[PDB]
DNA sequence: ACAAAAAGAGTGTTTCAAAACTGCTCTATCAAAAGGAATGTTCAACTCTGTGAGTTGAATGCAATCATCACAAAGAAGTTTCTG
DNA sequence: AGAAACTTCTTTGTGATGATTGCATTCAACTCACAGAGTTGAACATTCCTTTTGATAGAGCAGTTTTGAAACACTCTTTTTGTA
């Protein structure tokens, strides 16, 4: 074939790596674009420490986000996670856990 | 299974959303 | 586009750490969605606290009282 | 003579008596809760760090990091319950893929 | 200037794995678990005391919050943990 | 006959268990908690009691069905049940 | 065992999940829905009864049991 | 012989709310400022529930306000709902759903 | 003896219903929404003003408080309100 | 009319704001560099649909039974006050 | 915290009884397997561009110290508000 295990190699290592996933510099442009959007004024500077943990934090919550999603996906006797999964489980979650 | 220094077995989060008989 | 920095081989990557073996396509559109409503809502907190203070900078403690109002505990910057 | 070597602690009995009159939770503060509070999170400390000293190493290592404060913490339901909604930076995640994805 | 758990926190490692060391990344997140939890203990303790009309945190409390917040076993072992320490001390 | 059956209990608001029937159970609960002191209940604390307990279970079943239409099924299963718990997450599925 | 959770009976059950909204029920969520309900009432009356307990009473106030749901999360309101 | 809510133009007690700040040990020290501030969202919150309720018990065709009436109101507008999220209100009910 | 906002939920209810009655028990469910709105309120502004080393609970905790637990528009008009009661009482 | 809480005045204390100052760290720039993202193709691997087989839950109608309501009595427990 | 006096609220018991539950069938309404049709996401090869890292100002702002004026705690008085 092309790849027996090409995704669960991935995954395999995923799971046992701790380093993020996102680019910093993406993230923090991106951090720093809806923070303006939320000050009318002049913007705020960001410790470096502040994007680290924002980051984190984000990076935790989506992964989590897809475990809970997959989930569902499986519950509907499928393997490919589908928006619907990810409506699905913030929906379950809550307003405050599921935003 | 799992003790420690207290005789505190620390079993593994197996399972907890299925009810039990 | 900062809200297309996060690309495709990221989201990719997240839903792999996540245990996710197969992926829409629409789940990048979403994960985007999902990712930009969690930010609005940490760092609205974090810069209330910031005003609260006299300050300009936002700080990692502002973040993670942010977090913790949220219910989302953080450990590694206290 | 201190507090703490006196009730047979390592962690600061007068340390932890200063926080809680300092911390708006009552007017007064009794003699013996710095103590019991004080023991208790000694106890937890201790607990957390054995698992994760184990769990270090069981990885041939001999220094903690926050991955195996995260294993640690995540395979004792007790711990697993009382952190519940804590992130740990730098902790990643268990080594957990669904039964119907290895062949 | 700045007070942190991790002297006390180093000396229990030492005592539970005699030859094991610690990250720095790893004391600082021991340093927020054990405020965490002193706060979560001290804010059940402050209730419980509004609760009955007293103006006293009493090593009562700090059982009663220890057991409502500590899971089943961690609670046990908690409170016996401090009920030895509590006579321990006033046998002094 | 199920669709006027909904529609008068989703316009109602009184408890739905029996409250001597819950009464008893929650009695021996709490014996079973005890540690050799029993312990009396104020009727309200009972009423208390029961009004959580259906509203925590009616929140429940409603998730419950949301993971029964997502499987493409109209009936409640317990694996259904039993994955909203886990959904909801150790402390709001419990 | 004989009765005490028997006495959540299926009549019941079935109320509960048509207010949820559920059309159709399974016959295994009655004994599913009593475990639930089993586990959710220990976690209620073991909070109820410690707040009890510190307080040197011997009766389960209304007040007892809203601080122990309100500790787990769940706010109740008629009571206060 | 004038209240300070009289002076705020209140209808909650400012002098009640200061002794509860004060005796709540949330400070060792309170402004003067604060217990008006808070009474006047008190006040207003309060009034913005009461008044979806009243329009539930009107359009219900009742005219007393029941906690149906009190559920219905919160559960109806998103930013209440949003702030009473983990709320239970007693004897409230549920929204018809499908 | 025993405090309430009874009266003084009447008297709201008065002004923006002047023909509407309460029920007692909807009246108990308004004195529990007005105590927890309230525990919520004083128990952040304690907490900002411990993070900001201050320790006096100003108006000015009060307002960041009402932002960080209020949703959006509930917040903006919180805010407007109690900023004009504060005037309105400095004003005299 | 009376008690209890709250305004009112005045005094002492204390604390938070303003100003000045210092250094540190955040921003903006740049310069390579190279590694990862973007692009395009494809086809094996997945989802969707429809059908038919197999299962089971709501509806129905009876008798049995027990939850509720009322009522009473007792007394156990909670409440209040006072003092050291 | 403990003791004494008071009260009030829970427990226990009785009786009716009629509403509610339980039991049995069934069959219409569902669930489940699957085979084929249709769709699509993982794998892969190549480009290049965007992120990373290391300075480098450089300056804006955070953190510290001091003074002090305002503001709040404390206390005694008056008075207004909710019972009588």
């Amino acid at each position: 074939s092309r790849r027996r295990q090409g995704w669960l190699k991935e995954i395999r290592k995923l799971q046992k790596s701790t380093h993020l996933l996102i680019r910093k510099l993406p993230f923090s442009r991106l951090a720093r674009e809806i923070c303006v959007k939320f000050t009318r004024g002049v913007d705020f500077n960001w410790q470096a420490q502040a994007l680290l943990a924002l980051q984190e934090a984000a990076e935790a919550f989506l992964v989590h986000l897809f475990e809970d999603a997959y989930l569902l996906t499986l519950h509907a006797g499928r393997v490919t996670l589908f928006p619907k999964d990810v409506q699905l489980a913030r929906r379950i979650r809550g307003l405050e856990e599921g935003l | 299974s799992t003790v420690t220094k207290s005789r505190r077995i620390s079993r593994r989060p197996s399972d907890w959303w299925v009810v039990k008989s | 586009d900062n809200i297309q920095g996060i690309t495709k081989p990221a989201i990719r990557r997240l839903a792999r750490r996540g245990g996710v073996k197969r992926i829409s396509g629409l789940i990048y559109e979403e994960t985007r969605g999902v990712l930009k409503v969690f930010l609005e809502n940490v760092i609205r907190d974090a810069v209330t606290y910031t005003e609260h203070a006299k300050r300009k900078t936002v700080t990692a403690m502002d973040v993670v009282y942010a977090l913790k109002r949220q219910g989302r505990t953080l450990y590694g910057f206290g | 003579k201190s507090r703490s070597s006196r009730a047979g602690l390592q962690f600061p009995v007068g340390r932890v008596h200063r926080l809680l009159r300092k911390g708006n939770y009552a007017e007064r503060v009794g003699a013996g809760a710095p103590v019991y509070l004080a023991a208790v999170l000694e106890y937890l400390t201790a607990e957390i760090l054995e698992l994760a000293g184990n769990a270090a190493r069981d990885n041939k290592k001999t220094r903690i990091i926050p991955r195996h404060l995260q294993l640690a913490i995540r395979n004792d339901e007790e711990l697993n319950k009382l952190l519940g909604r804590v992130t740990i930076a730098q902790g990643g995640v268990l080594p957990n893929i669904q039964a119907v994805l290895l062949p | 200037r700045k007070e942190s758990y991790s002297v006390y926190v180093y000396k229990v490692l030492k005592q539970v794995h005699p030859d094991t060391g610690i990250s720095s990344k790893a004391m600082g997140i021991m340093n927020s678990f054990v405020n965490d939890i002193f706060e979560r203990i001290a804010g059940e303790a402050s209730r419980l005391a509004h609760y009955n009309k007293r103006s006293t945190i009493t090593s009562r409390e700090i059982q009663t919050a220890v057991r409502l917040l500590l899971p089943g076993e961690l609670a046990k072992h908690a409170v016996s943990e401090g009920t030895k320490a509590v006579t321990k001390y006033t046998s002094s």
